RNA sequence: GAAACUGCGAAUGGCUCAUUAAAUCAGUUAUAGUUUGUUUGAUGGUACGUGCUACUCGGAUAACCGUAGUAAUUCUAGAGCU
RNA sequence: UGAUUCAUGAUAACUCGACGGAUCGCACGGCCUUCGUGCCGGCGACGCAUCAUUCAAAUUUCUGCCCUAUCAACUUUCGAUGGUAGGAUAGGGGCCUACCAUGGUGGUGACGGGUGACGGAGAAUUAGGGUUCGAUUCCGGAGAGGGAGCCUGAGAAACGGCUAC
């Protein structure tokens, strides 16, 4: 039996979302995966879309059976695309990534024209 | 030793070769922009009057106007002018560069010459907005100086 | 240095910002504005730190680029903008209004006010003198210059300034017998009443003040800011009505409040 | 939208402690002895008309296109555009 | 204003005047005088000049620094101390020039020498008093192989700028 218990929770209309601290209790479990946290949270806050939900910074207290972390529930897909960093969306599966190589990334382009 | 020929009046350009002494007596000992009679360059140039201006030498150093010596001088010249066009170079930067003198001589490699003679509502709205603000500045004046005047 | 400095290292930031010393190497470095950057509170701290409306640097920027926050009547999108004492911060999107006022411990607090008491501020005059073409004008201590003032307003006095019409609507004559809130030194935050002023030719003038609960103290002229005429102040006071107390008083406050819980 | 002109920035940051012993530096002053891009607030008539309510529109240069030099470089010359 | 021939106003002239908008975005939206992008008129962006403010700098007052006398005189023609008039500077000022006076510091340690000496906040040990340390992350200064000179710029005597040795 896992429970979910959010604190310090406030809805802001500036970024059109609501922020909170998740304090999941899981006696007997190791920890709750963020995907399952996503699903469970959707059915206490009835979001119609489980992609506007974001969770991060989880700790898993010493001694086990307790985990805390930060949770963001949006109200749009648009708001989640504008008000969220790219890597977080990549983690939730709404984007894709790239890499770098620094020689000639600008250096020899400096010097031709 | 070589010469690039071009004409702007039509828009053509090409380069040719000469290595004849007497073909180039009236080519030497003369300066950029100086008119040269084509008669010496050959019989293929009468009617043509050539205007020589520019053309680097071996080592690729150009000439500069006003250095009246077929030498290789070292001038400290500002950015943007002829013979120094440095890019990514911090406005205010100057360089001492090596350039050859203005007087055509043997030491030069290629000459560049050409052929002198051949053988709305928006703006009006903006203007009246500026005027309509210039007027109301003095409207505000005569309003605000007088409310203080009677005290 | 060969010019102006643009970074503020975190240990060099003002102590009343309450920035934690391990939270990075740099601090927001307030931009130039209407307050002296050692007595201001930039917008980054108002949004991210105090109000917890944003969690990071870039979230504050995302808030400001959207023109929500309004400072003293205009929308200020600069992120290190130096908001200061007695300014108004307004978020119309949430319909919420704050006056920046001190607390007894010397730290800025956002005291919520109503919409009626957000169209005006008070401002202390730096000086009055003539300008081009004999026109008189007065200086405030937050940059504002007003021309054609009431010919009675002298330096160090207080003025009420409506944010709508942007002109004066009333003023308080700095003198003995008015309530004043201290804005510098160790006594910042404490309100009181001017009881004495002693002049010293060639130095700073010193003010002697007496709190409503009897405690007597003193400051210098530059650090005193009159609030109201007579004993009644014209603006709201924060959680403590500007009354300093000893450490033992608040120890008693905690333990006495620890018996009802 | 790339490139390029224009603007801005590159005088901050980072590193080190050689020189330096009323020097630097610290607390404390002063500018009625000055400069200050920028921010913020306020402000702005007459240019000629013999002050009698405003009086006309330039050429030239990159990106481009093309002929080269030099062993060589964000070394460089000449021509056609805008 | 502690204190000004202060702020500021009037007047007479001067200058080969840095200046006083030939710029750019969406929005539309009242109404005819040729019913003609028609008369308008907005919200913004950028930019010019002045004052004040802010971000600062530069000079600057008083007091304070280790060891050394086997370092007692030092500075002064050539700026050493002061005066007048200038020049220069953003500005005060021997900063520099001309002229004039003969000063200025010193056993309360000048001047010189050592420092394996950047100063401070601080560090170690500490009954108390002390002793020793502080190149190093904060503040201030200084330098970019050694000197020197500069351009650009609001700001540099810049070095991931230039010029010379
Ligand atoms: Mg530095
Ligand atoms: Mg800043
Ligand atoms: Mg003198
Ligand atoms: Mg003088
Ligand atoms: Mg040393
Ligand atoms: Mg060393
Ligand atoms: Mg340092
Ligand atoms: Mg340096
Ligand atoms: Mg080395
Ligand atoms: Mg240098």
């Amino acid at each position: 039996a896992v429970t979910l218990r959010t604190r310090k929770f406030m809805t802001n209309r500036l970024l059109s979302r609501k922020q909170f601290v998740l304090e999941v209790i899981h006696p007997g479990r190791a920890n709750v995966s963020k995907a399952d946290l996503k699903e469970r949270l959707a059915k206490i806050y009835e979001v119609k879309d489980s992609n506007c939900i974001f969770v991060f910074k989880f700790r898993t207290h010493f001694g086990g059976g307790k985990s805390t972390g930060f949770g963001l529930i949006y109200d749009n897909l648009e708001a989640a695309k504008k008000f969220e960093p790219k890597y977080r969306l990549i983690r939730n599966g709404l984007a894709t990534k790239v890499e770098k190589s620094r020689k000639q990334i600008k250096e020899r382009k400096n010097r031709t024209k | 030793m070589k010469l690039n020929i071009a004409n702007p009046t039509t828009g053509c350009q090409k380069k040719v070769e000469i290595d004849d002494d007497m073909k180039l007596r009236n080519l030497y000992d003369k300066r950029i922009s100086q008119e040269v009679v084509g008669d010496l360059l050959g019989e293929e140039f009468e009617g043509y009057i050539f205007k020589i201006m520019g053309g680097c030498d071996k080592q690729g150093f150009p000439m500069k106007q006003g250095v009246l010596t077929p030498g290789r001088v070292r001038l400290l010249l500002h950015r943007g002018t002829s013979c120094f066009r440095g890019h990514g170079r911090r406005v205010g930067e100057r360089r001492r560069k090596s350039v050859r003198g203005c007087i055509v001589s043997q030491d030069l490699s290629v000459i560049n010459l050409v052929i002198v003679k051949k053988g709305t509502p928006l703006t009006l709205q903006r203007k009246r907005a500026r005027i309509a603000d210039k007027k109301k500045r003095i409207a505000k004046k005569k309003s605000e100086a007088a409310e203080y005047q009677k005290l | 240095a060969r010019g102006l400095k643009k970074h503020l290292k975190r240990l060099n930031a003002p102590s009343h910002w309450m920035l934690d010393k391990l939270g990075g190497a740099f601090a927001p470095k307030p931009s130039s504005g209407p307050h002296k950057a050692r007595e201001c509170l930039p917008l980054i701290l108002i949004l991210r730190n105090r109000l917890k409306y944003a969690l990071t640097y870039r979230e504050v920027q995302s808030i400001l680029m959207q023109r929500h926050i309004m400072v003293d009547g205009k929308v200020r999108t600069d992120k290190t903008y130096p908001a200061g004492f007695m300014d108004i911060i307004s978020i119309p999107k949430t319909g919420e209004n704050y006056r920046l006022l001190y607390d007894t411990k010397g730290r800025f607090r956002l005291h919520s006010v109503r919409d009626e008491d957000a169209k005006f501020k008070l401002c202390k005059v730096r000086s009055v003198q003539f300008g081009q073409k004999g026109i008189p004008y007065l200086n405030t201590y937050d940059g504002r210059t007003i021309r054609y003032p009431d010919p009675l307003i002298k330096a160090n006095d207080t003025i009420k300034l409506d944010l709508e019409t942007n002109k004066i609507v009333d003023f308080i004559k700095f003198d003995v017998g008015n309530v004043v809130m201290v804005t510098g030194g160790r006594n910042t935050g404490r309100v009181g009443v001017i009881k004495n002023r002693e002049k010293h030719k060639g130095t700073f003038e010193t003010i002697h003040v007496e709190d409503a609960q009897g405690h007597q103290f003193a400051t210098r002229l530059g650090n005193v800011f009159t609030i109201g005429k007579g004993t009644k102040p014209w603006v709201s006071l924060p959680k403590g009505k500007g009354i300093k107390l000893t450490i033992i008083e608040e120890q008693r406050k905690r333990d006495a409040a620890a018996q009802a819980a």
